[PDB]
DNA sequence: AATCCCGGTGCCGAGGCCGCTCAATTGGTCGTAGACAGCTCTAGCACCGCTTAAACGCACGTACGCGCTGTCCCCCGCGTTTTAACCGCCAAGGGGATTACTCCCTAGTCTCCAGGCACGTGTCAGA
DNA sequence: TCTGACACGTGCCTGGAGACTAGGGAGTAATCCCCTTGGCGGTTAAAACGCGGGGGACAGCGCGTACGTGCGTTTAAGCGGTGCTAGAGCTGTCTACGACCAATTGAGCGGCCTCGGCACCGGGATT
């Protein structure tokens, strides 16, 4: 029987980093791991077609910047991308 | 389709918000159940027949339902 | 008025589970006959039917209630479906 | 894992990275793609959390669990949060008021 | 003659393809949006074209739908509350 | 969006089919217009500041407006 | 006529087809037959669209021989299956149905 | 300056097969090529997610007929899948 | 009072031919992943019975639906005057587009271990 | 308060990670010229304003019928407990074929040319 592949570690962790008490049911689980997987689809989907339109190979950083400001709102869209940058910057270096 | 009957229509209207239903309503919202099913159910059996398998999973009813825009959560 | 406050606030299961199962096979025999379904999956095809038809029956209200009305009529489904597709 | 500690987030690395490459969006998918990737999605899923963490409260009983009820209030009141899960149907969710 | 020029516009602008919007003030609406993001960027001449006829089947299309809604409420005069209902209906 | 004149709205409506008009539909129309223009706008230079370009092309509109589910023809 | 698509007995070209599927990178291997496929159901459904075109020239009153914008449009807009396919799609100096 | 690949011959030649005296503009050639164009990419993104889903790498004739199946109304779709099916078999054999 | 058919035209604008090249086509090798067969046990369909929520048929009142009436001012629609939109033209030049080149960044391989997960259980929300 | 339900302990296993190699491709400099800006003037469609009036928008009234609500009967849904088995999930394997490379070449494209199809405009039919 091949593993189950989810979000749910990630999650709880992400619920413990806000509210350490607070929890979260089963269904409410497989709702945030839907959520998650859902919108990964869509930036993924939205960097592949600027990849493809820019006749480009490479899935970048840059390519989802460019995805997450065009499928986020843009209110959202600042605060993820600021997010994002501040990620790829401390993990080079 | 005449198995959805009056009162599963009714309370669908009621969490809808209405306060009073036409007698005609019911048929038409029936109509419009079964055209929605029947596109959903038709996606999911394609989705299924590709694979190869004879059975619907909620992966194949969820992706059928994502590519005719209401997307679910949940499966 | 108290129905309606009444399920806004519930969440279960709002249509006939057994019916919603019948209308799913016998539009499946009616694509083609044979096809085996999961009984984790008539759920998914009814959360997200009831979410539409609950969401076409609210866009229903707001048409009739924008008409001076207060009861829905078959031309009031009919505009909510031609807004929309 | 060592790259997801490494970068300062919580969501893993690997799994994106390893996801990105299963799904061949691209033929080659660059390693700060999957930090990015990962990033967006932590902070996604923990503004999410967050709304429905503060939704919970404005309930009348002050449950400590996140039901699929709640999270589906927070995410229908908030505008931002609202217009891009405008046309999801949550299940075992419903209609706010 | 209320009722005689209103459908003589209906059928003369229905059978027509040319652009509606005078071209410049959309121009300069669309370089003014653009201006609050980044000052000083430059727009094909197609570009433009291309933005404007999208946004005139946005339009066309949804005052089609607030006139059938208003058609729908008893009335041939559209009000704001159709378009809102429009709007609303729409997404 | 004062440019977008009364007599652009009333074209408008004609084409999409609508007899009379009130007095206060242009400014909401004029307020529709002006935010899907700046939906389109803002997602079209996302595209063209992508690509180290500074000059947003017909492509870059295109691409925006198929992202929001207007796909357009004749542009490409 | 390109060699592969002749043998095919389609018209529009199954390597070009082909060529672009794989430059998409929509997956990782592509059939051959594939963008035999591909090719073939873009021909059928460019065909059925000037098919369309076609038909509802000859129904205007006017027997022009040149298929306008308009006329695209209009046999678009009058198909009961092409129409819904391309519904929210605006087709460029088209205009609406009357 | 680099070639441009467009489909103005194929559609030209279509239209000649359905009828030898008919023409079209140059705007109209520009509608039936982005046309073809959007149809080329959401029945491919489509064959796409096909492959994603159930794991896969090869972009065969099947993932094109459920792909068809998918994207287009029934009774157009059935048409398409038949004469794609003809088309796969000429070439094959 | 307004709206459609057609003759001549010039005015393009789509189709046609020549040179050329980039991409298509062919032959050969090789590795890969897709199809096939078998094992296994999951769950999917079928059935029986209890409880009862729920559907349904009827009686009855009312109150919202529909039509009618009256007003009134909110918009057609016409003429004047303004004015700004459309087009063509001249340059300036910023920047798009193409090519050559460099390196750095990623695919692929090999080896290693630990992060993730399945089961069981420990301990706590809720009706 | 018992009933149900989310999260540690622990072991198991595949994939994440580091080191190394090898090109692929993204980024950059150089260069050319294309297209965008721009502003201007000449023209003429368009609109902004003032105005009269007329006809739909809006509200009140009245009649009625159909929709809701309550009573009472009936129907099958739900579940849930069991039973049988059809087929999904997983593992090996053995090829067919798709990628990649070297060589060949022709189908398509850019440029120049061509010719007739047709949008137009007024004049004469029509509504």
């Amino acid at each position: 029987r091949q593993r189950k592949r989810t979000w749910n570690v990630y999650v709880s962790r992400s619920l413990r980093s806000i509210n350490s008490q607070m929890s979260m049911t089963s269904r409410t689980m497989k709702i945030v791991n839907s959520f998650v997987n859902d919108l990964f689809e869509r930036i993924a989907a939205e960097a592949a077609t600027i990849v493809r339109v820019n006749r480009k190979r490479t899935l970048g950083a840059r390519e989802l910047q460019t995805a997450v400001r065009l499928v986020l709102p843009a209110d959202l869209a600042k605060h993820a991308m600021a997010e994002g940058t501040k990620a790829v910057s401390h993990a080079s270096s | 389709v005449r198995g959805i009957t009056r009162g599963s229509i009714r309370r669908l209207a009621r969490r809808g918000g209405v306060k009073r239903i036409s007698g005609v309503i019911y048929d038409e919202v029936r109509g419009v159940l079964k055209s929605f099913v029947e596109g959903v159910v038709r996606d999911a059996t394609a989705y299924t027949e590709y694979s190869r398998k004879k059975t619907v999973t909620a992966v194949d009813v969820v992706n059928a339902l994502r590519k005719r825009g209401k997307i679910l959560y949940g499966y | 008025l108290r129905e309606i406050r009444q399920f806004q606030r519930s969440t279960d299961l709002l249509l006939q589970k057994a019916p919603f199962q019948r209308l799913v096979r016998e539009v499946s025999g009616a694509q083609k006959e044979g096809l085996r379904f999961q009984s984790s999956a008539i759920l998914a095809a009814q959360e997200a039917t009831e979410s539409y038809i609950v969401s076409l029956l609210a866009d229903t209200n707001r048409a009739c209630i924008h008409s001076g009305r207060v009861t829905i009529q078959p031309k009031d489904i009919h505009l909510a479906l031609c807004l929309r597709g | 894992s060592s790259r997801s500690v490494k970068a300062g987030l919580i969501f893993p690395v690997g799994r994106v990275g390893t996801l990105l490459r299963r799904g061949q969006y691209a033929r080659r998918i660059g390693a700060s793609g999957a930090v990015y990737m990962a990033a967006v999605l932590e902070y996604l899923t923990a503004e999410l959390l967050e709304l429905s963490v503060k939704a919970a409260a404005q309930q009348t009983k002050k449950t400590k669990r996140l039901t699929p009820r709640t999270v589906t209030l927070a995410v229908r009141h908030d505008d931002d949060l609202g217009a891009l899960l405008r046309n999801v149907t949550m299940s075992r969710g419903g209609v706010m008021p």
